[PDB]
């Protein structure tokens, strides 16, 4: 009953979002917790939530799990509608990227003496940026079996060989003493629209005018800026005119452009202006006396 | 007052979708409770995370309901073991709107926050509001004589994401979000949906005039005065001088515009130069 | 095909030294299969039976699979050769070759299991290993391709109901090949309905 | 088909061929797409006669590959 490398595991929104705060905030503590969630079948570990264990102490490392503070965290939610079972825990990697030490090794061979399928889940909050988290589920590979001659699991599919693992995973063990499984997240119509949510403007401040003065004072400063701008850009026209095309763009380090700050200055002040007057001519029709 | 903005986190609002959700499962409840644990800045509020508790009540009368505080204790216990700088600032419900009773649960709240905010979380995917109402607990000193009551006090609340939760949010938000559109298309988006939320706020307000017009509704004699002042200030934009000024201003506005669109037109000239050039470099070398 | 069948068992032991994995292993098999496809030709697999022993777990269930490929349109007689092939019972991991040989069965008598469309039923009835009922389903809708018979739907229908990953995934793929083009509403409405309510991935 | 018709089989083998990303056995379908290269000459019986057709062009042109 080889595992199958087609395996994946389901991080639910809310578990993700959970990881990743409480990551961040552990900086740079490897900051541990316990997931939630349910072994739907051979091939999926779903995780549908996560709680945070508190540290013990200092220490940038994996501390040793509480079993009472599991124990009251798991019969606590089991009375506000969570009853999942534990399918592995979750620790942050703050900046190192996404793998498992000796400790992180240790640490995971106990979930897997209870829960044979448990998954070692490591988040990096710091390298994460916007539209792509740094994230990587593992599981351990026993050395019994692929030291007689045996590969940790099945390929009964291309699933399991998309992500091309990084360098900096495998000089830590990866593929030798653990396996990573293919993550995917699962994201419902209600969870995507509540978050749409974020940074959504106001709807009174759509229609808010910006401060006259200011507005004024600032096209004044631009228009001003512009005009040293042309003054320059005249000069960078005449001088690219005689400049040889291996300093088309060697030349232009460490020296401003006066075509670049022009176009960016333009779109600044189109932008603004024309949201001002748009805004002014609507509220003259709204509010209206009669 | 003593909160100025309320800042919810979007994992507050996940874990509030997720709570309801999963009590919901059950298929017979109406709204669920929890409560809501953030820090304080300024009078600034920033809710940031958030636990449910066992919360019933009754659906016909509104003095009978059961909240776990002895839960709530508990839990803020364990929060605060993994975070002290996270406090009890209020409760949370998901309940479209207010409740008689929310009063009652406000009060059992403010034992363990004196000034505690109740944030309505609505789960249901509204189009043009943010899913989140704040209010604050204040006495309400009417001058009509009627003895001073306990009221609901609404509080200005915005949705707001730490570093690493909002890169979480952008790649939950990787697909759905459009970010190819402009800054202008979105600040006139911006103003069209301003126009949208006015509008609704006016229907409200106008909904209301008319169920009191036909008695399904007392005159409050308090929503009247404002009422009046709101159409008071409704500015004339027929005077000669607001109008000279608005065309004066205009005309400073698109005089900008047009210098801007002049030296863009020059630049994309020079663009097309270059274009040119290259091409008769590239197609003369080869 | 099999008096015109001139392969090329060079290539083949050229590139069997060169596995190394499983994922090459299985890559061979096939190989191996597709060079003989039609010719009952199985050289490559009785010259190399130690190196096709390697093979494991769902590996084993395509090698007996790649037997139906290579005995391709051997009507005369199949039920008899793969029980020369594979023994009757058998305890440690049999349920892989027992699949396989299923889904073997239905491969020789693609589109035209006249007369092997009552076997495949019977066992995939008489079946307990999710395995063997993945192979036997996958056997099935390859021997009813197109025939819309009602028996074979409920049979398939069944196993898909039965929620198994393993199973339904074939089930599925089986309930898709027996209506082949029927455009039948039942069909449509419990396919898609159980793709909207179940929660195995493979199924799916 | 050589008559134009449209090859099920054919069609539904390379289909579920290409579903070898997510099962392996399930490449054994491609041998549904394997139609024969032949000419077979027949009779009156049913039945196959020593039958020398010519192909006009050069033996190497449509030949199988030297093996090494
Ligand atoms: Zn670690």
């Amino acid at each position: 009953p080889a595992v199958d490398t087609a395996e994946q595991v389901y991080i639910s929104s809310l578990a993700l979002l959970k990881m990743l705060k409480h990551g961040r905030a552990g900086v740079p503590m490897e900051v541990m917790g316990l997931m939630l969630g349910e072994f739907v079948d051979d091939y999926t570990v779903r995780v549908i939530d996560v709680f945070a264990m508190p540290q013990s102490g200092t220490g940038v490392s994996v501390e040793a799990v509480d079993p009472v503070f599991q124990a009251k965290m798991l019969d606590m939610l089991k009375q506000t509608g969570r009853p999942e079972m534990v399918v592995g825990w979750y620790h942050s990697h703050p900046g190192f990227g996404c793998w498992l030490s000796g400790v992180d090794i240790n640490t995971q061979q106990s979930f897997e003496a209870l829960s044979e399928r448990a998954v070692a889940v490591v988040v990096d909050p710091i390298q994460s940026v916007k539209g792509k988290v740094v994230i990587d589920a593992f599981r351990l590979i026993n050395a019994n079996m692929m030291v007689l001659g045996h590969e940790p699991r099945q390929t009964t599919s291309n699933l399991g060989h998309l992500n091309k693992p990084s360098i900096q995973a495998l000089i830590h063990g990866l593929n030798r003493h653990y396996y990573s499984i293919t993550i995917n997240y699962r994201k419902n119509e209600l969870e995507q629209k509540m978050l749409l949510n974020l940074h959504k403007k106001s709807w009174m401040e759509g229609l808010t005018l910006q401060d006259y003065s200011e507005h004024c004072k600032h096209n004044e400063s631009v228009v001003k800026e512009m005009l040293e701008l042309a003054k320059n850009y005249n000069k960078a026209v005449e001088e690219e005119d005689k400049m040889t095309p291996e300093q088309l763009a060697i030349k232009n380090v460490g020296k401003q452009d006066p075509k670049r700050h022009l176009e960016e200055h333009v779109d600044v002040l189109m932008t603004s202006n024309i949201v001002q007057c748009l805004a002014a001519m609507l509220d003259t029709v709204v509010f209206k006396l009669i | 007052l003593a909160v100025q903005k309320v800042v919810v986190h979007p994992l507050v609002l996940l874990s509030v979708v997720d709570h309801f959700n999963r009590i919901g499962k059950v298929g017979n409840q109406k709204r669920v409770v929890g409560v809501l644990l953030g820090s304080w800045q300024k009078k600034v509020l920033d809710v940031s995370n958030s636990f449910a508790v066992p919360f019933d009540e009754d659906d016909k009368d509104d003095s009978v309901w059961f909240l776990d505080h002895d839960y709530l204790e508990n839990m803020y216990g364990m929060f605060k073991k993994v975070n002290a700088r996270e406090r009890i600032v209020g409760w949370y419900h998901t309940g479209p709107k207010l409740h008689k009773n929310d009063i009652a649960i406000n009060e059992l709240m403010k034992r363990y926050c004196p000034n505690s905010v109740l944030v309505i979380i609505d789960v249901k995917p509204k189009d043009l509001g943010l899913p989140t109402e704040a209010y604050i607990s204040v006495e309400e000193v009417h001058d009509d004589g009627t003895p001073t009551s306990k009221t609901f006090e609404h509080v200005t609340s915005e949705i707001g994401a730490e570093e690493a939760e909002e890169v979480g949010v952008e790649h939950l938000l990787r697909d759905i979000k459009d970010t190819t559109v402009g800054t202008l298309s979105q600040r006139i988006t911006n103003q069209v949906h301003g126009l949208k939320g006015l509008n609704s706020k006016l229907l409200d307000i106008r909904s209301y005039l008319e169920k009191v017009a036909t008695g399904k509704l007392p005159i409050n004699h308090q929503i009247i005065y404002q009422l009046q002042d709101v159409f008071n200030l409704l500015p004339d934009v027929s005077l000669q001088e607001f109008v000279k000024a608005f065309y004066l201003k205009t005309n400073d506005q698109m005089v900008v515009v047009y210098l801007a669109s002049l030296i863009r037109s020059v630049v994309a000239l020079h663009n097309l130069i270059n274009n040119k050039i290259a091409n008769r470099d590239a197609e003369k070398k080869e | 095909l099999i008096r015109n069948n001139n392969t090329d068992l060079m290539i083949l032991k050229n590139t069997k030294d060169a596995v190394r994995n499983s994922v090459c292993h299985t890559a061979t098999v096939i190989a191996n299969s597709f060079m003989h496809c039609g010719t009952t030709s199985d050289q490559f697999l009785r010259d190399n039976l130690e190196w096709l022993a390697r093979a494991t777990n769902w590996a084993k269930f395509t090698a007996t699979a790649s037997l139906g490929v290579i005995h391709k349109g051997h009507e005369k007689e199949a039920l008899q050769l793969m029980a020369t092939y594979l023994p009757k019972d058998t305890s440690p991991g049999s349920a892989y070759q027992e699949g396989g040989g299923l889904y073997a069965l239905g491969l020789i008598h693609a589109n035209h299991g006249g007369d092997i469309i009552d076997y495949l039923l019977n066992q995939l009835k008489n079946a307990s290993n999710d395995i063997v009922r993945h192979g036997g389903s996958l056997g099935l809708g390859l021997a009813a391709m197109g025939t819309a018979r009602q028996d074979v739907y409920d049979l398939l229908k069944t196993n898909l109901y039965q929620d198994d990953a393993v199973t339904g995934e074939a089930a599925g793929l089986a309930l898709g090949l027996v209506m082949l083009g029927s455009k039948n509403a039942q069909a449509i409405e419990d396919m898609v309905g159980y793709a909207q309510e179940t929660q195995h991935e493979k199924i799916l | 088909s050589r008559t134009g018709h449209t090859h099920m089989p054919s069609v539904v083998g390379v289909l579920v061929f290409t579903q070898f990303w997510f099962w392996f056995p399930l490449s054994h379908f491609l041998s549904l797409a394997y139609t024969p290269t032949c000419v077979i000459g027949l009779n009156k019986d049913l039945k196959m006669p020593k039958v020398q057709y010519k192909s006009n062009c050069k033996p190497s042109t449509f030949a199988y590959p030297a093996p090494l």
